[PDB]
């Protein structure tokens, strides 16, 4: 890349030397450099761009935010000088880009992005980022805006088919979103071969009935995005036992269960209680996990967070809960009271992580017509019984028998999880 | 957020070190 303007070549040699203080290791003795240098030379791009890369180096061996804070200023100034090349200039603003959605700054990075396309406006690249931009802030029409350009100018450009795709999925258009999924998986472009894509695209298969989609799961299987072609979660610890049913000796939370089920009724009777006077705190399945039916879901912990509303509603319940840290403090599950009506059906599906095993306590359980299944077994609701299993395995679920189903669900850590992973973690 | 699904671009929230 051609990052040396007219007057940093007559200065390449001042500039050489403290990039190789850099290079070798010694930050501090380079930030001091690059400083110096912006001191005599303030107009020089590439002793900017210098002082930024130093303090990026130097806030990760620190792991400091306020550093990195800084770092992400002078990656701005270098685009505020005079005269700064255009390899130069897209450098430092992805970087800034970058290293701001890394500290959580979405809203920056966007602007950022959106003035980086502008600048450029033939880089279809860029435009991809700022698509990734969109979807990192939940702004799935906008995200689709980006990708459409991208197509209409690079028309098999698969980073911007598999996300168009992606997008498409997560509207509802499940035939319409096939064609872009496999077609740029198949590309082989850079940032392709992701788990996420082998995920939905063999899902979409499954719901409008291809048999072609477990191909897809093998693949993604094979290239080491999937543990198995059943277990598809991506948020992962690798080496934890991976089976799809556990029983309560297996997990170790023996008391959790005992006390689960000795005390089952008035879990059950709280859970009804705010059926009959509070209708409204259960709420939809919001993740387009249905064909058909309804399945409402009232939540009392969520990401080891306690719903000061929701236990009042079920004060006994969250008392009873507050003994056992095992499902409690799981940053990666939930504890919620969930009811299905007659005329249900679950798409298959796993869970994001392979961190929590799910726990299902019967509340109400009809006779006849509500079962579950994961990987290639079957089993039904006992009322008082606690069903164990992991649900990062492909699982499904009927309903329809004659009158609703309630069940209480309490995720928690797998049990060969060390204390320290269980606090560092991040929460899903 | 991502509780029974795997729905999202990400499931997790960065907020730097
Ligand atoms: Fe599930």
């Amino acid at each position: 890349p051609k990052l040396l303007n007219k007057f940093d070549k007559t200065i390449k040699a001042e500039l050489d030397a403290a990039e190789k203080l850099r290079k070798r290791g010694k930050i501090e003795e380079a930030v001091n450099a690059f400083k110096e240098l912006v001191r005599k030379y303030p107009q020089s791009p590439r002793a900017r761009y210098g002082k930024a890369q130093c303090e990026d180096d130097l806030a990760e061996k620190r792991r400091s935010n306020e550093v990195l804070r800084g770092a992400i200023e002078t990656y701005q100034e270098v685009a505020s000088l005079p005269d700064v090349p255009a390899d130069l200039l897209k450098l430092s603003l992805k970087r800034r880009s970058d290293r701001q959605q890394f500290l959580g700054h979405m809203r920056g990075s966007l602007l950022t992005l959106q003035r980086l396309v502008q600048l450029f406006p033939n880089d279809t690249s860029l435009k991809n980022d700022l698509g990734v931009g969109y979807l990192l802030i939940g702004d799935n029409d906008n995200a689709k805006k980006v990708y459409e350009e991208v197509l209409s100018v690079t028309p098999n450009d698969g980073f911007a088919k598999v996300h168009y795709g992606f997008i498409l999925k997560a509207q509802n258009k499940i035939a319409e979103s096939i064609p872009y999924l496999k077609e740029g998986i198949e590309s082989g472009d850079p940032g392709t071969d992701d788990g996420r894509f082998y995920f939905h695209l063999g899902d979409a298969m499954q719901r409008v009935g291809n048999k072609e989609a477990y191909k897809w799961y093998e693949l993604g299987h094979k290239r080491g995005h999937f543990a198995s072609v059943w277990q598809r979660s991506l948020y992962n610890v690798n080496g934890l036992k991976a089976q799809p049913w556990w029983t309560p000796k297996e997990t170790g939370y023996t008391e959790l269960v005992k006390s689960l089920e000795r005390n089952w009724k008035l879990i059950r009777d709280e859970g009804l209680a705010v059926m009959d006077k509070a209708k409204g705190l259960f709420l939809p399945e919001d993740e387009n996990l249905r064909e058909k039916g309804d399945w409402s879901q009232f939540t009392l912990w969520q990401q080891g967070r306690r719903n000061e509303n929701a236990c009042k509603g079920a004060p006994k319940t969250c008392t009873l809960l507050e003994k056992f840290p095992e499902t409690t403090g799981c940053r990666r599950g939930q504890i919620k009271y969930s009811i299905m009506h007659p005329g249900t059906h679950v798409w298959p599906h796993t869970g994001p992580t392979n961190c929590r095993l799910r726990m299902h306590l019967g509340l109400v359980i009809p006779k006849e017509g509500c079962k579950i299944r994961c990987a290639n077994e079957t089993k039904t609701w006992e009322e008082g019984k606690v069903l164990i299993f992991d649900d990062s395995f492909e699982h499904e679920v009927w309903q329809d028998a004659s009158s609703f189903r309630l069940i209480f669900i309490v995720d928690v850590w797998h049990p060969e999880l060390t204390p320290q992973q269980r606090r560092s973690l991040p929460a899903i | 957020k991502c509780k029974d699904g795997l729905g999202e671009y990400t499931c997790t929230s960065l907020e730097g070190f």
